[PDB]
């Protein structure tokens, strides 16, 4: 016979804190209980009697409740917690739930962050040298990687991977591979990856020269 | 469980596991919140009834196989909904588990279907072979379910795929092959079940009187 | 430090008796067990000490031990008994295997046997008269069902439904059903159904007269 | 279980759950038939072994977990089969069950890894990020997997799909971003495994030397 009201959104960003809220009157008055729901799924129990969490919950999840509102924060917002999330409520007499809250981690644009490695001493000594350039957690999936040697551009003498979005953060990162033989490696000085990513302003390079501390 | 239809008018069942615990029965319609519709509390054998539901909730239990079951009767498109199962700790307010959802749909579509002999001939092979069968005839959706003899007789059985008749409406028939020499002392009865339309027949098949 | 042989291959039809064979020097002397095996599954125990089953092997199953011969018996083959069967002998020194023996259960032609079924009395009471013709266990696929009402062809007002091969004997069976208004049912004397099939000499007709025995 | 590839000198493991029973590893080059090749007896300990393996098969228990263990060594081209597990009564001579097989392929174009270190920089951002990985280099076929400090390490690490080489082989490699105020103090071990050459190789990875 009263109602318990929940914002219909939130959304928010990786490792920003998610706040969800559950309001009605008088509210504090009672002990309140978190449900996580994903598509298709049953409910899962994330925080009862206000702020206790469940065996296997993670510590990012926490809560509370006074005056009319009670409060679900999820710190260090995953990917994978995007969810709809119920409160509901006992006052001894009936069972009552919220409308619940869909909560969207948003994933937006993010340069890579990007790095070089020259071949370790260890594989030289084997004949072949491994040149390789990191972007690392990026967004979106589209970038370009392009090897240049004493600043003569190279083609056909490079491999790239790519992982799949990660389930935290929802970024890729990407591997770009420069083989030489240990000879054409030894004939050349500076070894640069260019990148080109649509949060960068303009294209950025990565460089080092070998021997070099 | 997965996904039931159902006719307007007809009943769903939705069964849990059944110390110091209450079983609660909750609903929730597509893109909709969580609506509580009723409990049990197996160490009492108690019953909790929602009042929104009037009289349509009923709550039962069996000792033995440690089942509780919710039934919705008189059912209505505005039941349409996933009902679950969930399980928490007496006295606390709290759901710890839940149980797998099941999607019923309530569609004004649903018809049970008719069930008509298939009656063996007068002029079957003597110390030969006869046919007979049940024509199961305008239902919708699939499926329904056919058995012999509650499921005893299966040599001989044959069951056809259902098909989409010009009505929009499925048959099917089951055929069965026995001796001849049977058909005046044995009974053949096929056991036709529609759970849409919580239809369920039994019908003895006769070779016709002349 | 002695072999067993068995036939390479055993074929035989749907409900034929297979006789699977098991051969080594005075064989008679010993324990014979028998292993069915599937392919890509593990072999399955289905007799023992000559001629004991175990619990769940069926009863068309038995087998023999006598002086240089085993043998594996099955009586009413079965589609679902096509596998590799293996002999295995214990002298109490090594474990010995027999090569293996492939049973084959042959489906080869089946002509269908017909059966028509008029309406039932209790249908025709609303209107509405179906008229059934099944052809039963045939092989292969291929069946043509032809209605004629008075020796008038009918075209459009029937409907065709088969089962998928048939686990015991790999046939097919087949319903056609022809639908009729009540008058038009009533309008007419002489129901048949014309089946063409590759196991028939020419096409066979079952047929009724309305009203009738 | 389903299928590993080994290289040819290397030994596959296949291991049995563990009264009055005999356990039996049996084995069925493909198209072929069975061929036994040892048993362990678990109420007195003992094992069997077939004389056709040479020493080659080696046999062990381990009590506490009940598994029995039949490695064979030196792998070659024919011992390529489905190896299975069988368990019978004591002293019967028959076996009444068969376990899982697994398909064995001894293929000579089998490689095992290269590591080498990824060195986190020397210019990393103070009180910034550094990284730092292993490629694993020029092995056939798949998969290799990492792991960082045993897998106690997962925060920040991304292990790349594999790459086919022009050469025929493949090289992958696994990174992890760290702070760069850790470099100095702290270990980063990546563990890498490919199964198929028995290789197991733990590579700590280091500021380089200067």
């Amino acid at each position: 016979s009263y109602v318990l009201t929940q914002p219909p959104s939130v959304s928010v960003a990786p490792g920003q804190t998610a706040s969800i809220t559950c309001s009605g009157d008088k509210l504090g008055d009672k002990y309140v209980s978190w449900y996580q729901q994903r598509p298709g799924q049953s409910p899962v129990l994330v925080l009862y009697q206000d702020s206790k969490r469940p065996s296997g919950i993670p510590e990012r999840f926490s809560g509370s409740n006074s005056g009319n509102t009670a409060t679900l924060t999820i710190s260090g917002t995953q990917a994978m917690d995007e969810a709809d999330y119920y409160c509901q409520a006992w006052d001894s007499s009936a069972l009552v739930f919220g409308g619940g809250t869909k909560l969207t981690v948003l994933r937006t644009v993010a340069a890579p962050s990007v790095f070089i490695f020259p071949p370790s001493d260890e594989q030289l000594k084997s004949g072949t040298a491994s040149v390789v350039c990191l972007l690392n957690n990026f967004y979106p999936r589209e970038a370009k990687v392009q090897w240049k040697v004493d600043n003569a551009l190279q083609s056909g003498n490079s491999q790239e991977s790519v992982t799949e979005q990660d389930s935290k953060d929802s970024t890729y990162s990407l591997s770009s591979t420069l083989t030489l033989s240990k000879a054409d490696y030894e004939k050349h000085k500076v070894y640069a990856c260019e990148v080109t990513h649509q949060g960068l302003s303009s294209p950025v390079t990565k460089s080092f020269n070998r021997g070099e501390c | 469980s997965g996904a039931e239809v159902k006719k307007p008018g007809s009943s769903v069942k939705v069964s849990c596991e059944a110390s110091n615990y209450v079983i609660t029965w909750v609903r929730q319609a597509p893109g909709q919140g969580l609506e509580w519709m009723g409990g049990f509390i197996p160490d009492f054998r108690t019953a909790m009834y929602a009042q929104g539901f009037q009289g349509r909730v009923t709550i039962t239990a069996d000792e033995s196989t440690s089942l509780a079951y919710m039934e919705l009767t008189n059912l209505r498109s505005e039941d349409t909904a996933v009902y679950y199962c969930a399980r928490g700790p007496l006295s606390r307010g709290y759901y710890d588990y839940w149980g797998p959802g099941t999607l019923v749909t309530v569609s004004a579509s649903t018809k049970g279907p008719s069930v008509f002999p298939l009656a063996p001939s007068s002029k079957s092979t003597s110390g030969g072979t006869a046919a007979l069968g049940c024509l199961v005839k305008d239902y919708f959706p699939e499926p329904v379910t056919v058995s012999w003899n509650s499921g005893a007789l299966t040599s001989g059985v044959h069951t056809f795929p259902a098909v989409l008749q010009s009505s929009g409406l499925y048959s099917l028939s089951s055929v069965v092959t026995v001796p001849s020499s049977s058909l005046g002392t044995q009974t053949y009865i096929c056991n036709v079940n529609h759970k849409p339309s919580n239809t369920k027949v039994d019908k003895r098949v006769e070779p016709k009187s002349c």
